[PDB]
RNA sequence: AUUAAGAGGGACGGCCGGGGGCAUUCGUAUUGCGCCGCUAGAGGUGAAAUUCUUGGACCGGCGCAAGACGGACCAGAGCGAAAGCAUUUGCCAAGAAUGUUUUCAUUAAUCAAGAACGAACCGACCGGCGAUGCGGCGGCGUUAUUCCCAUGACCCGCCGGGCAGCUUCCG
């Protein structure tokens, strides 16, 4: 729900900015043309489009979803043939991927 | 619909024991072993002494309404045998054949698990 | 440590024993006072002898205080001054309660001035009453007196008393009661057996001098009160040689005054007194069972004790250490007295005027009291002693008897005419006993204790009339409702062939009648009329009406029942047949099916592990329980997409439906995300499909949304969330700079985990709860609407209520369970008047779970860290070093203006109860000011679904777009759509930071907005600050100020129709 | 629990596992966990439940025997007690029957215990009751769902 | 004096075991007792006979008490100097092996005497192959997963010290 606001307003050239600057009027946002949309009305209309579609939920869902998968994928992929081998100056990096277990880096392990 | 019973079955080698119960198997209904139809101690256990033990509980469920059982046959169980005696067969045999309708058969012999 | 208690027990003791005491500047002075009454009384003047008939010579201006029935003696009055003047009572005795502080003077009468034969027909009770008021003319005008009156000592109405208060300053520290008392040996004491005669019948009620009847009717109670005054000075000489010398008796017998006084037990006539228990402690000095070494607390320890565990009016006990043969015998008092106790000298009852009821609620007080002592734990001095328990505070029902001049016909109906020549005039003290002997027989299996209120001692100026008995004061009855044989309607009695039938037709009368029962048995048996368990509540109603009627010929217009008249503020607008709770079991029923369909559905790739209610309706705890609902489909719009309705711009707000939450857990499973935004992708999809099962498998309405899915069955509509149990978990996964994953607290992990976890708990705990106390729901609901009738309903959250209206049920520690709304009502506004927040935490042993030694450890820790922890802490099991449920709760603010508000409320709602007519409103209670807020705004009644919850009932209501004739529905009706709460929002949204708004969401018309003074001063340019605020020139530099005007006018725009007006004050 | 004219009402009393599904699981290259809760629900009824356990061979496995150590048992053990008292005492008598009919505290059971040791044919063999609350007959009336007849007196 | 023995002693590391001691607890069976239902027999034999029964035996149900015992899982597996050791949990002390770039530095072996405990073909004859129990090292892959508790189950190779088999070599 809005409260008040602030803006970030972009025009084409810089003297339409001066003009908003030199700009003199008492800016009538409701009138006969374009009348802006309040009241109990409002909160029909904003009940209205409430409701939510079945089928954009599920496209969203699954492309999220879609979408989320080959990243653990390539993670996992990139792991497996950077497990081991050894890198310049000779610095190996322990992983969970090795067949001995290793102690996690958590605070509760730690302490423990 | 069927009015059903549970029908005690002890098989010893010794005597037969025929006893119907209700379900919860704490009122009973009728009850005769192998000594009431033959005057004989050689035959209380005879298959021919149970084949009457059966009949005569058969015909007295029939006027109570009683049209199934329920089976349960024991041995003497404990440090003795765990077979059946001769008499659970012919008893067994002539309930099925007064029509008595037979439920699920279950053997409710006591199994010792330590010996003595 | 032990030392520590007992050194916190003995310092307890030592300050309420002091407070209670008083000083020895105080006792010089009324030595002082003393002495001038003496030397005032010893010179008065002498009159002759005087026919005692004859009262001509007393001057106009005083009134002899005896009412003198029958006119008519047989004596005569000659006035001396007084042989010997004796201080008798407890100041001697250096027993004195604070409050009230009486000392006594016994006036020895002269042996010249009595007759042999002045112990009959009330001459001797005559005499004495003239010579108070000959003293009474002389001492009135003395100016060393402030206040002279009149008064009743001992309790008797035939046995009058004067009183004498200093002028000036000092006036109410003391006031003396002057006793005259016959000559030593004057009277025979085997003339006043309770089985011999004084008064003779035909001087009482007949005509003729010497009529010929049957033998003249013993009178217990008259020879007990003439020996009464024989016996004053006996009782001060016992107590000096056996209490006086041990230190630690007084504060024994100091500390039972107060015991008694807190209780209600000590006051009225037949009220059990502290000259009693004085008495009863120098019985158990005689036995071994209380020595002279003990101290103040183990005496009280130690004479409780005896009440509890001694009947008296069945087996009476004698102080009388000679065993005579020819010595009265205890069988003779216990025919002629309820309550037999005895004295050296065997005659005196000195227990004649205690009743059998007033007894046992003494034992009854006594057993309580045992098992806070037997019982080891904090606070229980503050608890046994400092706790007051009123007769409305302590009783479920009360009943009022307004007319004192019927209970004189319920006299004429009963046999009670040798009981009412016993003791004179006074019909309200003879038919007390036998009333409330009739009432407990037949409410046996309804009722723990009966109990009656006691009449006050009245106090009237000379030259005024003597109050009458009818005007005495007003007569309450207390019942203690017991829980078991509340549920039945019936009082079952014998079967008809047995001969105890017959015995069982005459008590109940035409509405005994024959009943057959499925076990085959032939019985006689009375039926009620009670559908709703409040109706079943008021059963015993019932049952008083018919026997007074019956028994007594006392109407029902004379009975004045007060059993839940604060049902209506939980009720309908005109619905008074249940409060509700018939329909929070319907809903229960539902929700039962819901969840064994949900225990069965078939297609969920994980199934379902556990469901749970968190919802204020499955525990009982909601206000207005919901019905079942019918859309109107011509009031409303369809969208035609999917199956659900849409409210109406021409029609007003629709009927308000407020959905139930559900908790669902699944199976657990290692194909869930482990990232935080990727578990919520998952959830959404489980509502989506949960949603496709149910319409498919059992043809439901169900509307699938991210958060929550929304099913409509049997005309309820539930709210299923599903959780997933390592959630917290991820959600408290925080990666430090320095290369650390560590877990920590958030405020998202935090409410999830309460949302899922703690509520369920909760909610399943008070169920059961429930269960074991059926009035739990309707205290719970009404300290609800209290709290949101006051307009502070905000901040106080709905279990934190909910948990304080348990802590009654489990430590009611003072008194017993509540088993009327009303009375745990009274309860909760005590505890929120008088708890003290801020050093003790609220224990709340939802099925023990915890023990002493834990629960001492958990208040060390809280007053260790007071400062992190909440204004308000709760402490359950389940929840412990903390209450969640008051970290977002009230402010100190609005705490601090509870407790004025509730103890404001408590008294005049106490005297309306305990009014004898009924209440003038009950709603004065419910009402708030409406004077302290800046700016009030009014709404209209047509777009406010919940406007028939309102406190005052409009009587007119608007059509809301339901279906009267019950059955299924095809379209969703609109789920928790009402306008006040949505303009509350955009208010405290927007002006939040400027102003606090006030609402009451059960018919509230009028919203309070309060201004911040701290907001509204000037104050720099800040641009976090601009909100709402212009700039001023007044002082020649930029500042800042909240836009009044501009604020006003606002209130207007936004909730454009529903608001009706704003005006704004100061 | 209680009669009402030709209807007797009754409440759960028990449960156990037959003679011949028993005798069946316990075959004899492999271990068998046993374990037993003492466990009081929400509403009072306190329950005394027995739970076993078999261990399971794998698939590739060509080793004759699948047996577990003496402390993987205790490990094993020690789940077990503390899933069956924490799915007891949280719930009534009511909700913990609708949990055990499909046996849903054998199958969280099986899933837990198989970071330890593999197990299948888990299962709840029997519960007891030692002791029950005070019979209420309004508690009885949601679970099966008079004044009398009048008689002319003479 | 040097080294630090495929000589010995001690510490340290994680595990392991029906090893021992003290408490605690559960499970059927059997026996006895209490109450309810039913009515002439029940038991035992090769056939009987001792016994128990109308004051109700036996059988069916519910509960209580007592003394033993700890199946199936249980293996030529494990542990202990031997005799011996099997429900659960808590506590006390001890030990084998393995791991060790730790420490001391010959402190050792076998033994009459003496002491503790004690049911009721042949020979130190080098090796090999399979399994099996514990500890450790390395590994393609499956299978679960770690708030606490926990980091395993399976397969393959290898090193020791054990319980045992099938075989060879030497005197
Ligand atoms: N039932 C009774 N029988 C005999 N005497 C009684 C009875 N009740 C009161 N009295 C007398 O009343 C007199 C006045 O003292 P009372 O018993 O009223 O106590 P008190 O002085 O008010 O003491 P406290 O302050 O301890 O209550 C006493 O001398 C006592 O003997
Ligand atoms: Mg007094
Ligand atoms: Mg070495
Ligand atoms: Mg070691
Ligand atoms: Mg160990
Ligand atoms: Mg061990
Ligand atoms: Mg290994």
């Amino acid at each position: 729900v809005p409260g008040f606001q602030v803006a970030y307003v972009v025009f084409q050239k810089p003297s339409g900015v001066s003009a908003a600057l030199a700009l003199k009027g008492p800016l009538l946002v409701s009138t006969e043309s374009h009348p802006v949309k309040s009241g109990i009305h409002k909160w029909i209309s904003d009940y209205a489009d409430s409701v939510p579609d079945p089928e954009a939920l599920r496209v969203e869902v699954d492309t999220f979803m879609e979408a989320y998968d080959q990243k653990i994928a390539e993670e996992e992929a990139k792991a497996k043939e950077e497990e081991g081998v050894p890198d310049e100056e000779g610095w190996v990096k322990v992983t969970r991927r090795g067949r001995r277990p290793v102690l996690p880096r958590t605070e509760a392990a730690s302490l423990r | 619909e069927n009015v059903f019973g549970v029908c005690h079955i002890f098989a010893s080698f010794n005597d037969t024991f025929v006893h119907v119960t209700d379900l919860s198997g704490k009122e009973t209904i009728c009850r005769v072993t192998g000594g009431m139809k033959v005057k004989a101690d050689r035959d209380e256990s005879s298959p021919y002494a149970a084949m009457l033990a059966a009949q005569d509980v058969a015909q007295r469920c029939k006027e109570l309404g009683i049209t199934a059982l329920h089976i349960k046959l024991r041995a003497t169980g404990g440090n003795r045998t765990k077979t059946p005696g001769p008499g659970a067969q012919s008893a067994l045999r002539a309930l099925a054949r007064s029509g008595m309708k037979i439920g699920r058969i279950e053997d409710v012999t006591p199994i010792p698990s330590d010996s003595t | 440590e032990i030392l520590f208690h007992s050194s916190l027990l003995r310092l307890q003791v030592e300050e309420l024993l002091k407070e209670v005491r008083l000083s020895e500047k105080k006792k010089d002075r009324i030595d002082a006072f003393l002495r001038e009454v003496n030397q005032r009384v010893v010179r008065v003047p002498s009159v002759p002898e005087t026919e005692l008939t004859d009262q001509a010579w007393l001057p106009a201006g005083v009134r002899v205080p005896l009412h003198q029935v029958p006119y008519a003696v047989k004596g005569c009055f000659r006035f001396l001054p007084p042989a010997q003047v004796t201080v008798v009572g407890s100041y001697l005795l250096g027993t004195c309660i604070r409050p009230d502080i009486n000392v006594d003077v016994a006036l020895t009468m002269p042996r010249e001035i009595l007759q042999d034969k002045d112990g009959l027909n009330q001459r001797y009770f005559r005499k004495r009453a003239l010579y108070l008021a000959h003293l009474a003319h002389h001492l009135a005008q003395d100016p060393l007196f402030g206040s002279v009156c009149f008064s009743y000592t001992n309790g008797c109405h035939l046995k009058p008393s004067l009183l004498l208060r200093p002028r000036g300053k000092d006036e109410r520290l003391v006031t003396v009661r002057l006793h005259p008392c016959p000559p030593p040996d004057f009277f025979r004491p085997c003339r006043l057996l309770p089985t011999k005669n004084n008064v003779r019948s035909a001087w009482y009620r007949g005509q003729s001098p010497a009529g010929d009847g049957s033998p003249e009717p013993p009178t217990p109670r008259y020879n007990t009160w003439v020996l009464q005054d024989t016996v004053l000075e006996s009782h001060l000489q016992l107590l000096s040689t056996i209490l006086s010398s041990a230190q630690g008796l007084k504060d024994g017998v100091a500390l039972l005054k107060v015991w008694l006084r807190q209780r209600e037990l000590d006051k009225g006539q037949g009220g059990f007194t502290g000259f009693l228990v004085s008495m009863l402690v120098v019985f158990l000095v005689s036995t071994r069972k209380i020595h002279t070494t003990m101290s103040g607390y183990q005496v009280l320890r130690s004479v409780l004790q005896f009440l509890a565990t001694t009947d008296l009016t069945v087996n009476g006990i004698s102080l009388c250490l000679s065993s005579d043969p020819s010595l009265p015998a205890l069988a003779d008092f216990h025919q002629a007295f309820s309550v037999v106790f005895l004295d050296s000298s065997g005659h005196l009852n000195l227990c004649a005027d205690v009743t059998a009821s007033t007894y046992h609620q003494v034992q009854h007080e006594a057993r309580l009291s045992m098992m806070l002592l037997d019982s080891r734990a904090d606070d229980g001095f503050h608890l046994l002693l400092m706790t007051p328990k009123p007769m409305i505070r302590a009783f479920d029902h009360v009943l009022h008897l307004r007319p004192l001049s019927r209970l004189q016909a319920a006299c004429h109906r009963l046999k009670l005419w040798p009981e009412l020549q016993d003791n004179g005039g006074d019909y309200v003290s003879a038919a007390l006993g036998p009333l409330t002997t009739l009432l407990e027989q037949g409410l046996g299996a309804r009722l723990n204790l009966l109990a009656h209120s006691r009449p006050p001692v009245p106090e009237w100026d000379i030259s005024q009339d003597p109050p009458k008995h009818k005007d005495s004061g007003t007569l309450t009855l207390g019942l203690l409702l017991r829980p078991e044989g509340l549920t039945s309607v019936l009082e079952l009695g014998p079967e008809a062939d047995q001969p105890e039938a017959a015995k069982f037709r005459q008590f109940w009368g035409s509405r005994s009648e024959l009943r057959r029962f499925q076990d085959g048995a032939i019985r006689e048996a009375v039926v009620w009329e009670a559908a709703s368990m409040s109706q079943k509540r008021l059963i015993p109603h019932q049952v008083v009406t018919h026997l007074l009627a019956l028994h007594a010929d006392i109407p029902e217009t004379c009975v004045h029942y007060v059993g839940g008249p604060l049902d209506a503020l939980i009720q309908g607008l005109k619905e008074t047949s249940s409060t509700g709770e018939e329909a929070l079991v319907a809903a229960v029923r539902c929700y039962d099916d819901l969840s064994r369909l949900l225990w069965g559905l078939e297609g969920l790739p994980l199934t379902v592990s556990a469901v749970q209610g968190a919802h204020p309706v499955l525990r009982y705890t909601e206000v207005f329980p919901p019905t079942p609902v019918r859309p109107a489909f011509s009031f409303y719009e369809t969208l035609r997409e999917r199956s659900s309705l849409l409210p109406r711009l021409d029609k007003p707000c629709p009927a308000y439906v407020e959905p139930m939450t559900v908790v669902c857990h699944l199976e657990g499973s290692g194909q869930w995300p482990q990232d935080a935004e990727a578990v919520q992708r998952v959830r959404a999809a489980f509502q989506l499909r949960l949603a496709e099962l149910l319409t498919q498998q059992h043809g439901l309405q169900c509307r699938a949304t991210a958060t929550h899915t929304d099913v409509l069955k049997d005309g309820f509509v539930f709210r299923i969330r599903v959780a997933y149990q390592r959630e917290p978990q991820i959600l408290k996964e925080v990666q430090s700079p320095e290369g650390m994953i560590s877990l920590r607290d958030t405020a998202a992990s935090l409410r999830l985990e309460r949302d899922t976890r703690q509520l369920p708990l909760l909610t399943s705990a008070l169920h059961g709860l429930q269960q074991q106390h059926p009035a739990f729901s309707g205290v719970a609901r009404l300290a609800k609407r209290w709290v949101r009738a006051q307009l502070l309903g905000e901040g106080f959250a709905d279990e934190s209520l909910d948990l304080v209206a348990a802590a009654l049920f489990l430590h009611p520690e003072p008194f017993t369970p509540p088993s009327s709304p009303q009375v745990g009502f009274l309860r909760f506004l005590f505890l929120v008047s008088t708890f003290d927040w801020k050093n003790n935490p609220l224990f709340v042993n939802l099925n023990n779970e915890l023990t002493v030694e834990e629960q001492v450890e958990i208040r060390s820790g809280f007053l260790a860290a007071r400062a992190q922890l909440p204004v308000m802490v709760i402490v359950t099991p389940q929840d412990r070093k903390n209450s969640v449920w008051t970290q977002d709760g009230p402010s100190a603010q609005i705490l601090q203006q509870l407790v004025v508000l509730a103890a404001e409320a408590l008294p005049m709602l106490e005297k309306q109860l305990m009014d004898p007519r009924g209440p003038g409103d009950i709603r004065t209670v419910f009402r708030p000011p409406l004077d302290i807020y800046d700016v009030l705004i009014r709404l209209s009644p047509r777009h406010i679904p919940r406007h028939r919850q309102a406190v005052d009932s409009p009587a007119a209501s608007f059509c809301r777009g339901l279906l009267s004739q019950p059955g299924p529905s095809s379209l969703m009706p609109v789920l928790g759509y009402d306008p006040p709460q949505l303009y509350l929002t955009q208010l405290r949204e927007a002006f939040g930071d400027l102003a606090l708004f006030f609402y009451d969401q059960h018919g509230g018309e009028v919203i309070g907005v309060l201004w911040k003074p701290t907001s509204f001063q000037p104050q720099p340019f800040k641009a976090s600050s601009t909100k709402g605020r212009m700039v001023m020139s007044r002082g020649g530099e930029l500042v800042m100020v909240p836009n009044v005007e501009a604020i006003l006018e606002d209130f207007a725009v936004l909730g454009e129709g529903l608001v009706q007006t704003v005006e704004a004050r100061s | 629990e209680d009669v009402q004219g030709k209807n007797c009402l009754t409440n759960f009393h028990g449960m156990d596992l037959t003679r011949d599904k028993m005798c069946s699981m316990v075959k004899k290259w492999q271990t068998m966990i046993e374990a037993h809760v003492d466990v009081k629900t929400t509403d009072g009824y306190l329950l005394r439940l027995f739970c076993v356990g078999f261990t399971k061979k794998r698939n590739n496995q060509i080793r004759k025997t699948s047996y577990a150590q003496h402390q993987q048992v205790r490990q094993i053990r020690k789940k077990m007690m503390e899933i069956m008292t924490r799915e007891v005492q949280t719930n009534d008598l009511k909700e913990v029957v609708n949990k055990l009919i499909p046996d849903s505290i054998g199958k969280d059971i099986e899933k837990a215990c198989q970071s330890i040791y593999p197990l299948h044919d888990v299962f709840v063999r029997k519960v007891k009751m030692l002791k029950k609350p005070k019979f209420e007959l309004g508690k009885l009336m949601e679970l099966h769902g008079e004044t009398g007849a009048k008689v002319e007196r003479a």
